[PDB]
């Protein structure tokens, strides 16, 4: 609404190429910004901003950082351990999401989603684990032989309910700086590999745009053709993103079209580039 | 278990103007596992000091990354992504294309 991120969380990559040989891979976010990067074989962290922190403090922040890293440290010295037990086959990879979100108006709902196999394993609802089907004899079989944890619980409701939008909010605002800001777009039409033979590849770019949302039409006139191919919007990166847009015509109906395009940060003052002739 | 391709898409951070510096993406995404081999090739030479984001996934549990470097385009010089991953029969090679 405000123009922005709406949430905050972290990500874990731990792959298991075998029982004494693991790597995890973690990072923070709000929405596609990574905002914290984990160092890993050394334990600390990676802020990337200096609104990384958020309006939280060098004590509490350097407190957070323990529970990850002894965290890490914990979750595949165990994994290993019940490896035989939960009859796991190496090489394995789980991952993990978890973090909150704001909504609509004042209500903040929070999440923690685990994989395993590239595949559903657990989720996380009103505080309590919930296998997904996806998982089966593995999935309950863990999700109960953990609930017998009530610290391991413990930690993760607080973080999860308690510590997350007291930060989430926390260092949006610490944040709201860049996170607002604007950055205009670019565009440059160009033609490339003909469909028929006799036809046209009408491409659209449009580069540097920040926020992320964007509007993009290849129109004559009033009106678009809509038969126009939106790409996906890759990044950059420098927090901006990519986008192609191609257009599907013939010889002469090339000419005498164009690329429109709005966005948050231009005000009705659009990009039009025709579709000029001969030279590219 | 799931073993997802990679999809590589190549481009430029600018429109490039032959002689003047734009930035190369390599942008791999929606493969599954994550280890995977990514380089950024002239005219088929793995170039130098090159920058990647760190893992990270989507929803569906896919993994992308962000390969890209710094790079000053000519009417000559090739440019291509190498991409190899265990789903693949051989490393994959995708080239620029200033117009595509
Ligand atoms: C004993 C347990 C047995 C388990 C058997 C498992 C069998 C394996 C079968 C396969 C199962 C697949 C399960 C997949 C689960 C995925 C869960 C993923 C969840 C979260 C993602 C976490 C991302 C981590 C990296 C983050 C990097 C962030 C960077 C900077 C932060 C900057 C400040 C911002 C703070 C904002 C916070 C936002 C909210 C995030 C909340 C995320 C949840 C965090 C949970 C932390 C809990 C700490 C627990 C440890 O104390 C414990 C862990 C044990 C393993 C099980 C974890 C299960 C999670 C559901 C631990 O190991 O303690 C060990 C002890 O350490 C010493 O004291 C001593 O040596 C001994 O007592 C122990 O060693």
């Amino acid at each position: 609404a405000f123009q922005g991120p709406t949430s905050f969380h972290v990500i874990q990559t731990s792959s298991f190429t075998n029982s004494t040989w693991a790597q995890t891979q973690g990072s923070g976010w709000l929405d596609d910004l990574q905002i914290h990067g984990w160092d890993s074989d050394s334990g600390t962290a990676i802020f990337l901003k200096p609104w990384s922190k958020g309006n939280f403090s060098d004590k509490e922040v350097a407190e957070l950082e323990e529970i990850f890293r002894v965290y890490i440290f914990g979750f595949a010295r165990e994994v290993q351990d019940f490896a035989g037990d939960f009859q796991m086959k190496y090489p394995f990879e789980i991952q993990g999401i978890a973090g909150c979100e704001l909504h609509s108006g004042g209500a903040i709902v929070s999440f923690l989603r685990g994989a395993l196999g590239g595949l559903d394993f657990l989720s996380v609802k009103n505080a309590s684990c919930v296998p997904s089907p996806e998982g089966g004899s593995r999935a309950q079989k863990f999700c109960a032989l953990i609930i017998q944890y009530q610290g391991i619980m413990e930690t993760v409701r607080i973080l999860l309910y308690e510590t997350c939008p007291r930060y989430l909010l926390g260092v949006l605002n610490a944040g709201k700086a860049d996170l607002q800001r604007q950055v205009k777009p670019e565009a440059w039409l160009s033609s490339g590999p003909s469909p028929g033979p006799g036809r046209l590849q009408l491409v659209c770019h449009v580069s540097g745009f920040y926020p992320k949302p964007v509007w993009v039409m290849w129109m004559r006139g009033e009106q678009e053709q809509q038969g126009t191919q939106l790409g996906d919007i890759l990044p950059n990166a420098n927090w901006t993103w990519y986008l192609r847009a191609t257009l599907d015509v013939a010889d002469g109906e090339a000419a005498g079209l164009s690329c429109r395009v709005k966005h948050s940060s231009l005000e009705g003052q659009d990009i039009i580039l025709y579709w000029g002739p001969g030279s590219g | 278990m799931i073993q997802r391709t990679p999809k590589i898409q190549v481009y430029s951070r600018h429109p490039a103007e032959n002689g003047k510096s734009n930035f190369l993406n390599c942008y791999v995404s929606g493969f599954h596992p994550s280890d995977i081999e990514v380089d950024l090739l002239k005219n088929g030479e793995r170039i130098e000091k090159v920058e990647h984001s760190d893992l990270s996934f989507s929803k569906d549990w896919s993994f992308y990354l962000l390969y890209y470097t710094e790079f000053t385009p000519t009417e000559k010089d090739e440019y291509a992504c190498r991409v190899n991953h265990v789903t693949l029969s051989q490393p994959k090679i995708v080239k620029w294309d200033r117009d595509m």
